[PDB]
Order: structure tokens, then C-alpha cells, then sequence
């Protein structure tokens, strides 16, 4: 299934025998999910939705409700424009010192929705 | 004077995240752009000065080449028979006025 | 005791490569025309001379 | 011998910056696909590698789906090289030349009626219908109305005829109250805006265009049409010193533009919609509407005959983009009033262009102080004497003072044939005297496909392959030409005699 | 939002040659912007101030929720492009600015402004006093068209100002902006037939 | 490869039109697979063509009638025009 | 110093004459220009030859200065109230009449406008475009004959 979900490599790295390089299956899904998470709201041309926002000042604050309060957005916001996963879950874990949000995901793609398998992501600049 | 490129608003056009920072595929989809909006023909700039390319005296502006008056001048002097063409289709109306 | 004016149009219409079909204006009547060609480049850097 | 060139004449027939041209996709991508390549930002990447060709392919897709909105617009840009057709009169209308709507079915009829009033005089008021069956048709009439008011002397025997013209369709009067903010639109097809005519309150204004335009009515009455481009006529007058600027000839000056409205200047159009350039050679009337003790007694078809005539005129389709496209042109190069000989090719050519298929400017270098015209009636090729004093005085307005327009039907060489075409009656299951009746539009077809444009030398066998043309079923088609002039003096020869043009047998 | 609404037209090429096939595409070639007048001189503009340097879209979202009408803002301005008739960073505009100018050359002094705001083309001071003011093409000695401290203007600066224009809009109120809607529609059936 | 026939076809005035319109060129051909989904890099950069063309298509009867006057709202035109027709607009 | 022929005729003169055109950047600010009506000697024997167009081309380096006014003309009207605001050597007005010369007609100034009314121009060019300098038919003469001396 590595195969399927072909998609360009987000870099456009150089592949070797020149041509475009690739995500492979998988690891594109990674990606797009990579990208959704990051990219501010409204930020999309003709979506405003797109995009899980944050706010620096919630961002800044953390309690377990400003956690869950994010929490659904991302999972959220990722089952919206990412039917490629079936079984998601969101593990965020807000860090106190620098005020960053660590959030865990373990997903399962559809073929495979027995598989488990995790990504790690941070965000800063409070 | 340089008509811009579109180039600058590829910020804001696109997501940022979905232009990285430095990507060939962001630099990729940049020529896009190039191509599409530049110099004299591009299809932005194509139209963007059409009008203004109307008068005709401007630069880059086919009209009394289309007409008459520059077709059947039999002026010789191909260049400069140019210019004689263009600069009455500029005003050309007093003539016909007063015709 | 005049100069014998000069063509005005005056081109190569096509290019096979060593060979070319020069135009230039046919001008007067009963006039020659003196064609030169001389040397860009030695082959060594462009236009050298 | 033929042509001999220095670097001649320019860039072909007409402009084509072509740096707009629609390309082909491939050549497209072809072209783009080199774009990409020599990028500094990679010289690595190979594009035949068909992972970044259909990616790149997609650019093009768009790329090309965005260029013909780029490249058709400029054509649209461009009059003359504009396609669409209400383009074309929009940049004519701007040059000051419009393309009009199906223009009404018109006619004169003198007719003979008693009042039974006997009161001096009787008028017939604008606006009484008559009806007209179209030729050997009677299954219906069709209605045409009362241009104007005529008045009438009783003669004594108190039968007199009045006489009075007339233009096909219903009158159709709308008033509406004026408003600053609104688009006034018609929504009425058929509509012809040669037949519009209206009243603000009380009086007549003109949109100046082409009805009267010099008289003392100081502009201030005035009005413009616009065409809309759902295909409906809208209204439209100036705005703000409507007349020329500033003080003129007033002395208090101040500002007047006129139609302020609130209220005032509650404005009633009238007009004829019309169901023409069908009604064309209309013969048969009647006497449709009746009047207060008019009575006719008889309405006699044709006053001062051609002889040869067709009843009514008119109509038209309206719409042609060749004839229209590098016309207004030269109303664009001539000013409103006509000058040059085209000038008044071109100018006739609004009026009645629907009349004329093709109308010849020339001068007669004889006489002097006359503006020599051969037209086409298009319906005919003789437009009836009141036609040619009709349009006359009116293109008489636009006109040299010491000049007169004269207009003749030139002489017309006559294509005098028998034609010999065979057909499949097998093949053929569709009633064979149609095909008769088809073929004989498919002759014409050629000669308004060509012969009457230029009147430029003429083609037999050319003509015979459109008509060879016509059912497929036709096995052959054969034909003989007889070419034919007429003579209007048996007597006497003209002066200078006939001549052929053309090289004939002897005997 | 629009040109999907009429039918999509078929169009041929010819005119670029006796031959080319003809397509069909969505309608530019209805006017709209006369579509956008009868019915909008129904109401009212009204207008309006931007906060930053949006896009109009985007930004068109904010007032009326609906990212789909942007074109109504637009036609409202009825600006000549959307890329440049917009609101812009000042980021973009120094380098749209740098772009312009640069060929002719970068940081340009465009012109002279005096206190009262007018702005002077074409000026130098001599030097000798700074106060008075030559022009220039003269190699000054002569004619000083003015004397006095004028501010002169940055291209980068001068580019602000002028994207700085840009910032109020006379827009048509969110209220109305449904009422408004089907009227327009509904003359699109007249301009139909 | 022209993996499909080029369709002149194209229609649309709008973004989803358009993305779509465009994704079916995408669509048909293989070895990029993913392309339908917003966030994969493939599918975002379709997104901003038609961004940009929609804009072209409107941009560009805004100048078409531009070109013609008395429909032409823009002042500096409507200048021009008055320029063709001969009058310099006062200063 | 040169003409402009503008709102005036350049197949009124010949090629080869000191002219030039105003005209409007679109930008809003004035370009203006001239013709050439470049012009030559065959051998020097016969007079300056007119070629080209109605104009005449200042040789490339010419030196071109131009005067002009920048204008407020909104409160331009009114402006009754006057002062001596120049000082010339030996030349000394003690007293400037105001509405001289007059009529008992006056306001201090005249002259001012938009100038466009970017509406309101449309007519004027949707107007002279039809306008001639030229005179023709019959009726078009004593509109502008009475344009003269109406008065007599």
C-alpha cells in the first residue's frame, strides 16, 4: 500500500535519475498531515477553514481544558480534510517553561486500520 | 519602467506551510508565475497594458498598423514610416474634422 | 564622382550552417555589389578581432 | 513581371500581435515545458521523466485554459477583430455608427375614401393598421400600421384620396416616469430603433443619430439608444448641460441637464415592433382600422409606379457582423455628416442598409452638383421612386449644400439560363418539386455568396457547384448561360452604345 | 461567484486564422459590472476602512462571512486589477517598488513635498542653501522655484502612500448584501432571454 | 505522454470549477496518487492555479469593457477615450 | 516656445512645424509630445524639405524647457480681496483697482473645476467626436457665422 497515496515529495528534492523526488505512501500522508497542522486558518485562498488555528495566548496558557480545547481542533481539524486515516487519536502534551504544545498522534490508515503508528510534533514562539 | 511580476503576492496566494521557505517546488510553482506574468507578452502583462497600449503612440502597440493610412502610405522608409503612422491615428480625428 | 549609394535591406534569409542566402536591397539599377564577409571570432574567444 | 519586393508592405492583411495566439497544448507544454528546464533553481531535473511531465502537463492544462480567456478577449479588444457580434456594435456604436434591429416592413398607399362626414378635411391619425398578406400567402395578413397623420382635401365630388406611407408592426407606446437612478430598458424584441420615436412630457426629443440632427432645437432635446447586450434596447439620454456647456445662449446661464426627474419629465415612447424582412413584397392590402365616418372605397396598391414593384420593403434580419464590422469604420474616419463617396456608401448604408445589400457611390463626372448612387434594393433590384426620394432627402441632410444626391438603379447584366440536373428518384424519397425549391435558394446563395459583393467577374460552373450541391441526390447538373441587358430605347441606341465587358460569339 | 451563473459559451479562434476549432468556456464577455449598477443603484455603498493588508477575498469573508462574494467588494471598487487594486504588505510593496524602480535605479528620491503637503517633482537644492531650491536639469545657478525646508519622499515610503490609498472601500451593507443578491439574479433573466 | 485527450471543454467561474475542472486533468493518469486531498503538497499546489486564474478570468472582462467607453467606470480611461474621440480632458 | 495644435488640427499646417501635443498619462499626470515633420536638404539646392507629419521633430539633444502653472481652483472663485504680494525695483503700485475695467458685473475670480466630472466628460467626448472644425452642408456655417457678431 506503500504504493498508493503517490505524491510529490513536499521538498522537491532532488531524486536521483532527475527526476521529481517523492513521499511514498504513508509518508505523504505524514506530510499533508504535517502540512494541515501548521498552517494558520484562513490562510487557504478560497478555504478559510483550512488550517487548525492557534492562538499564542491560549497557545501561551495551559490547562487541561485550554489542552482539550485544542486538542479537538487538531483531531478535529485533521478528520476533516484527511480521510486517508480511520482510527486517529491526538495526544497533546503542553510544555510549562517555554509554553510549547508536544502533541503525540497515532493514526491507522485505512488499509491497514489494525496498524498503529505515531507522530511527534512541537510548537513554540509564545 | 517595469510593469511588476504577480511574484511578490506568492505569499500570500498559497498557505505559507505549502511554500516551505526555500523549495525547488515552491521556486518550482514561482516560475509558473514568471511565465505567466513578465516583460512584454506574458498573459497578466499582456493584458494589463492592452488598453494602455491603445493610444497607439505607446510602445509595443499594433493599431495603425492595422489601418489605412499605414498600410497605403507608400512612404518608403519602412522605420520612420512607422512613426509618421501612429502619430496621426494618435490624434486623427481633427483630421477627419476638418476632412 | 558620387558614391554609388548602398543597399538598405540587407540580410542573410536563411541559415544552413556554412552556408547562407544573403538579401539586401536590390537599390538602383545596374549597380554590382561588393559582398565581403570577414571574421568574428578566431575560434579562440569571440570577436577577438 | 508580377510582384517584385523590397521588405514590402507590413505585418500580412491585418494586426496580429500573435503573441497572443492560442498555441497548441503540446506546443504549449512544449514551449513551457522548456521554460521550466534551464531554471537555475534545478538544471538536474529531467522532464521526459514522465513523473514531472504530467505534472507539469497540468500547468499548461490551466495555462492554456487561462490563455483563451487572455487571447479571445483581445480579439473582443479589438474591432474588427472582435467575434462577438454585440462587441462589434458596441466599439461601432462608440465609433458613432450603430447597427440597427430588424428594420419595419414600409410602404406608401395612396387610397380613395369617402367621409361620410363630407367635412373639408379628414385626417388619418398616426396609428392605423392595415393589414397585408405576404405575397400568394393569405392564410394571414400581416398588420402594418399608420406611420403618421395625413390630412386629406375633400375634392369635389366629394371623393378625394388621401395618401399616406406605412410601416409594418403595431405602435407600441410605453410612457414611464423617469427616475436618476434606473437603467430604462425595452425589453420588446422586434423592436427597430429607426421606428423609435418618443415624447418626454409634451414634446418630441431625437436621439440625434440619424433623425433630423440640424434644426433649432438647440440639443438640449436629444437622447441616445445603447444595445444591451441580453439583446433589448435600453435608453439613454446626456446628462448635465446636455447642450454643448456653460451659458450658450442664454443669458441667466447657470445649469440645466434636464430630466431632474423627481417627477417631472414623465417620458411616453412609441414604437412599432415588426415581424419583418419576412413581409417583404406584401401586395395585397386592406383597410384595418377604422375611423369616424372614413370610409374607404378603394385603397389602390403602388401610387406612381415603377412599374415593377413588391409590396412593402424592409425588415431585415437585423444582424450581419461582415457587412457591420469594418463599416462603422469609415463613419469611425467620416465625421456624422457624409462626405467622401464611401462616405456616403458607408453613411447610406445605416439607413436602409437593410434596403441595400450593396449600394455604389460614384460621380458622374458629366454632371456636377449630383451624388451618383447605385444601390441594392436587396429585395429587388429597383427600389420604387419613393424609396429613392425618401432615402434621398434624408441622406439629402447629410450632404454639400450645392451638391444633390441622385440615385439611379444602374444597368444590370442578366444571367439568362436553362439548367439541365439529374437525380436518383430512389435515392431520393422526399417530394422531387422541393428539390426544385431547393436548389433555386442554393443559386441565389452563390450570387449573395459572391456575385453581387464585388461584382467582380462571374463564374458559371462555380455557381452550378452549389446547386450541384444541393441534394447529393441530384445525380448531375447542367446549365446554359444567355447573358442578357435590357434596353430602355429600342429607337435610338445610347450614346456610347452597349457594350459587354465580356467577349461574345459573333452571330 | 458570476461567471459560472450564465450559460458557458462556445467560442471559435477564427480571427487568429481562417481556421482554428471553437470551445466553450465560462462567460467573460457579459459585461456584469452594468449588471452591477441597475440592481446595485437599488441601495446604497457604504464605505469602509480595512484593518491590514488582507487579500480581497479574505478579506471579503470577514465582513460578510461569505468568502464566495468577493467580487461584490470588488465591483464595489471596481478596481482595475485584483492583484495590484488591493490592499499590499510592506514588504511586497518595497519590493514591488524595488522592482519598478530598479532598472531606472533603487532608492530613487521621487519627489519633493513641502510642510503644506505639495508635492514637488523634479527638485534639487544647489547645496549652497539647502532651503533654496533650483530644480534640476538647470545645474541650479538660476531659477529657484522655491525656497525653504520641503520633505522629500523615499520610493519606498512613496510606495506606502500609495498602497496607503487603498485602505477605505465604499462597500454595500451585509444586511442588504442577500436582499441585493437576488435582485441582481433576477435581471440576469432579463439580460438572458 | 498525453495520457488523456486535451478537452476544450473548459468551463467554470468559480474555484471549485476550476480546482476541479483541474483535477480531473489530474485525474486519469498515475504514479502521483494522491492529488485529491487538501494538505498533500500535490493537491495544495492545484489549489493555487485556480486561485490565480479565477482571478485572470475576472480581471480580465474588468478591462475588456474598460476598453470600450461609456461602460468604462475607471476615470483614466474613460480620460483615454475622450483622448480617442480628440478631447484632452481640461486640466 | 511652441503651439500645441491641441484642441486644433494637425492637417491644419504642414509637416515641419514647432508644435507640440498634450496629452494624459493614464497615470493622471500630463505627458505631452510633439510631431515630426523631420525634415532634409537634396543637395542644399532646394528649401527644407517637409516630410512625415504635421509637426516638426527638435533634434534629438534639444534642450526643452516648459512653464506652466499648478493650480488650486476650487477656492480660485471669490477671491475678491488683493494684495501686492511681488516687490520690483523702482516700480512702485500704490494703489491696484480691483474689478477695473468693468462692467457692474463681478466676482472676484472665475476659473476652477474638477476639472473631469468622470461622468460628466463622457458626453463631452460622447460629443466631439462629432464636433468638425470644418464647416459644411449649410446650417453648420451660421452656427458658427452667428458665433460671430449675432450682434450684427
Amino acid at each position: 500500500i506503500n504504493k498508493l497515496y503517490s505524491d510529490i515529495d513536499p521538498e522537491m528534492k532532488m531524486d536521483w535519475n532527475k527526476d521529481v523526488s517523492r513521499s511514498l505512501g504513508l509518508r505523504s500522508i505524514k506530510n499533508s498531515l504535517l502540512g494541515i497542522i501548521t498552517t494558520r486558518k484562513g490562510s487557504r485562498p478560497f478555504d478559510p477553514e483550512f488550517g487548525c488555528d492557534l492562538s499564542d495566548q491560549l497557545f501561551e496558557n495551559m490547562t487541561p481544558l485550554t489542552a482539550d480545547t485544542v486538542e479537538r481542533n487538531i483531531e478535529s481539524a485533521v478528520r476533516n480534510y484527511e480521510p486517508r486515516i480511520d482510527k486517529l487519536a491526538v495526544n497533546v502534551i503542553p510544555v510549562y517553561d517555554d509554553y510549547t504544545l508536544i502533541v503525540e498522534i497515532r493514526f491507522s490508515v485505512i488499509d491497514n486500520p489494525d496498524d498503529i503508528e505515531q507522530i511527534k510534533l512541537q510548537l513554540a514562539s509564545s | 519602467l517595469a510593469d511588476p511580476d504577480l511574484r511578490p503576492l506568492i505569499g500570500t496566494m498559497m498557505p505559507d506551510s505549502y511554500l516551505l521557505q526555500d523549495s525547488n517546488f515552491e521556486a518550482f510553482c514561482e516560475a509558473y508565475i514568471q511565465y505567466l506574468s513578465d516583460g512584454y507578452g506574458t498573459q497578466y502583462n499582456n493584458l494589463r497594458n492592452l488598453i494602455r497600449n491603445q493610444y497607439p503612440r505607446e510602445e509595443h502597440a499594433w493599431e495603425y498598423l492595422w489601418s489605412e493610412i499605414y498600410k497605403r502610405n507608400i512612404y518608403l522608409n519602412a522605420d520612420k514610416r512607422d512613426a509618421v503612422a501612429r502619430f496621426f491615428e494618435s490624434r486623427s480625428y481633427d483630421f477627419y474634422s476638418t476632412k | 564622382t558620387v558614391k554609388a549609394p548602398s543597399v538598405t535591406s540587407l540580410r542573410i534569409s536563411k541559415l544552413s550552417a556554412n552556408q547562407v542566402q544573403v538579401r539586401w536591397d536590390d537599390v538602383g539599377a545596374n549597380f554590382y555589389y561588393f559582398v565581403e564577409i570577414a571574421e568574428t571570432k578566431t575560434n579562440s574567444g569571440e570577436n577577438l578581432p | 513581371a508580377n510582384t517584385p519586393v523590397n521588405y514590402q508592405l507590413t505585418r500580412t492583411a491585418n494586426a496580429i500581435p500573435e503573441i497572443f495566439v492560442g498555441g497548441t497544448f503540446a506546443e504549449i507544454k512544449q514551449n513551457l515545458i522548456e521554460w521550466l528546464n534551464g531554471q537555475n533553481e534545478f538544471l538536474d531535473y529531467d522532464f521526459e521523466g514522465s513523473r514531472l511531465n504530467v505534472l507539469c502537463d497540468l500547468l499548461a492544462y490551466n495555462t492554456l485554459y487561462i490563455q483563451q480567456f487572455g487571447n479571445a478577449a483581445v480579439y473582443e479588444s479589438f474591432m474588427r477583430t472582435a467575434n462577438l457580434r454585440s462587441s462589434v456594435v458596441q466599439a461601432a456604436q462608440d465609433n458613432g455608427y450603430l447597427p440597427t434591429s430588424k428594420s419595419a416592413a414600409q410602404t406608401e398607399i395612396m387610397l380613395t375614401c369617402t367621409d361620410a362626414l363630407n367635412r373639408n378635411y379628414i385626417t388619418i391619425p398616426r396609428g392605423t393598421r392595415f393589414l397585408a398578406y405576404a405575397k400568394d400567402t393569405s392564410v394571414n395578413p400581416y398588420n402594418f400600421v399608420s406611420r403618421e397623420d395625413v390630412i386629406a382635401i375633400r375634392d369635389k365630388n366629394n371623393q378625394y384620396f388621401p395618401r399616406l406611407k406605412l410601416a409594418q408592426g403595431r405602435i407600441v407606446r410605453t410612457e414611464i416616469i423617469y427616475d436618476k437612478l434606473t437603467p430604462i430598458i425595452i425589453y420588446d424584441k422586434n423592436i427597430d430603433r429607426n421606428q423609435v420615436k418618443l415624447y418626454v412630457d409634451g414634446a418630441e426629443w431625437i436621439n440625434w443619430t440619424r433623425k433630423s440632427m440640424v434644426h433649432a432645437g438647440s440639443t438640449s432635446t436629444i437622447y441616445y439608444m445603447r444595445e444591451t447586450i441580453d439583446g433589448n434596447t435600453e435608453f439613454y439620454f446626456g446628462e448635465g448641460e446636455i447642450s454643448v456647456n456653460a451659458s450658450e445662449g442664454a443669458l441667466t446661464a447657470n445649469y440645466i441637464g434636464g430630466l431632474k426627474p423627481t417627477q417631472n419629465s414623465t417620458i411616453v415612447i412609441e414604437y412599432i415592433s415588426t415581424n419583418g424582412a419576412d413581409a417583404n413584397g406584401a401586395v395585397g392590402f386592406s383597410y384595418a382600422d377604422t375611423l369616424t365616418n372614413i370610409t374607404v372605397i378603394n385603397i389602390n396598391e403602388n401610387p406612381n409606379d415603377d412599374p415593377d414593384f413588391v409590396g412593402a420593403d424592409g425588415g431585415g434580419d437585423p444582424e450581419d457582423i461582415e457587412r457591420i464590422r469594418e463599416l462603422g469604420t469609415i463613419k469611425r474616419e467620416t465625421q456624422q455628416r457624409c462626405v467622401t463617396a464611401t462616405d456616403y456608401d458607408t453613411f447610406v448604408s445605416e439607413r436602409f442598409g437593410s434596403i441595400i445589400q450593396a449600394v455604389q457611390t460614384f460621380t458622374d463626372s458629366t454632371k456636377p452638383g449630383y451624388a451618383f448612387i447605385a444601390a441594392k434594393p436587396k429585395s429587388g433590384l429597383y427600389l420604387t421612386t419613393v424609396q429613392r426620394e425618401d432615402i434621398k432627402n434624408y441622406l439629402k441632410d447629410y450632404n454639400l449644400a450645392p451638391i444633390t444626391p441622385s440615385i439611379i438603379s444602374p444597368n444590370y447584366l442578366f444571367i439568362k439560363t436553362n439548367l439541365k440536373v439529374t437525380y436518383a428518384l430512389n435515392k431520393l424519397q422526399e417530394s422531387e418539386q422541393w428539390l426544385e425549391g431547393q436548389i433555386i435558394d442554393k443559386i441565389d446563395r452563390y450570387y449573395t455568396e459572391d456575385v453581387e459583393i464585388f461584382n467582380s467577374s462571374f463564374a458559371k460552373s462555380k455557381m452550378l457547384t452549389y446547386v450541384d450541391d444541393a441534394d447529393h441526390s441530384v445525380i448531375g447538373s447542367s446549365a446554359t448561360i444567355q447573358m442578357v441587358r435590357e434596353v430602355q430605347n429600342f429607337y435610338k441606341t445610347p450614346e456610347a452604345g452597349i457594350k459587354y465587358n465580356n467577349q461574345i460569339k459573333d452571330r | 461567484m458570476l461567471f459560472t451563473f450564465f450559460d458557458p459559451i462556445e467560442y471559435a479562434a477564427k480571427t487568429v486564422n481562417k481556421n482554428a476549432p471553437t470551445i466553450p468556456m465560462t462567460d467573460i464577455f457579459r459585461n456584469y459590472k452594468d449588471y452591477f449598477k441597475r440592481a446595485l443603484a437599488g441601495y446604497r455603498l457604504r464605505t469602509y476602512y480595512i484593518k491590514g493588508s488582507p487579500r480581497p477575498e479574505e478579506l471579503a469573508n470577514a465582513i460578510y462571512g461569505n468568502p464566495q462574494l468577493y467580487w461584490v467588494l470588488l465591483m464595489c471598487n471596481d478596481n482595475y486589477d485584483p492583484y495590484y487594486g488591493w490592499i499590499t504588505s510592506q514588504e511586497a510593496a518595497y519590493q514591488a517598488s524595488i522592482q519598478k524602480y530598479k532598472n531606472v535605479g533603487g532608492d530613487q528620491i521621487v519627489y519633493h513635498v513641502n510642510e503644506n503637503g505639495e508635492k514637488f517633482y523634479n527638485l534639487i537644492s544647489y547645496d549652497d542653501n539647502p532651503y533654496v531650491w533650483y530644480d534640476k536639469g538647470d545645474k541650479a545657478r538660476k531659477y529657484p522655484q522655491y525656497e525653504g525646508a520641503l520633505a522629500a519622499v523615499d520610493t519606498y515610503e512613496a510606495a506606502v502612500l500609495e498602497n496607503e490609498k487603498l485602505r477605505q472601500i465604499k462597500i454595500i451593507a451585509k444586511s442588504d448584501i442577500n436582499s441585493f443578491m437576488n435582485d441582481l439574479i433576477r435581471i440576469m433573466e432579463k439580460s438572458y432571454g
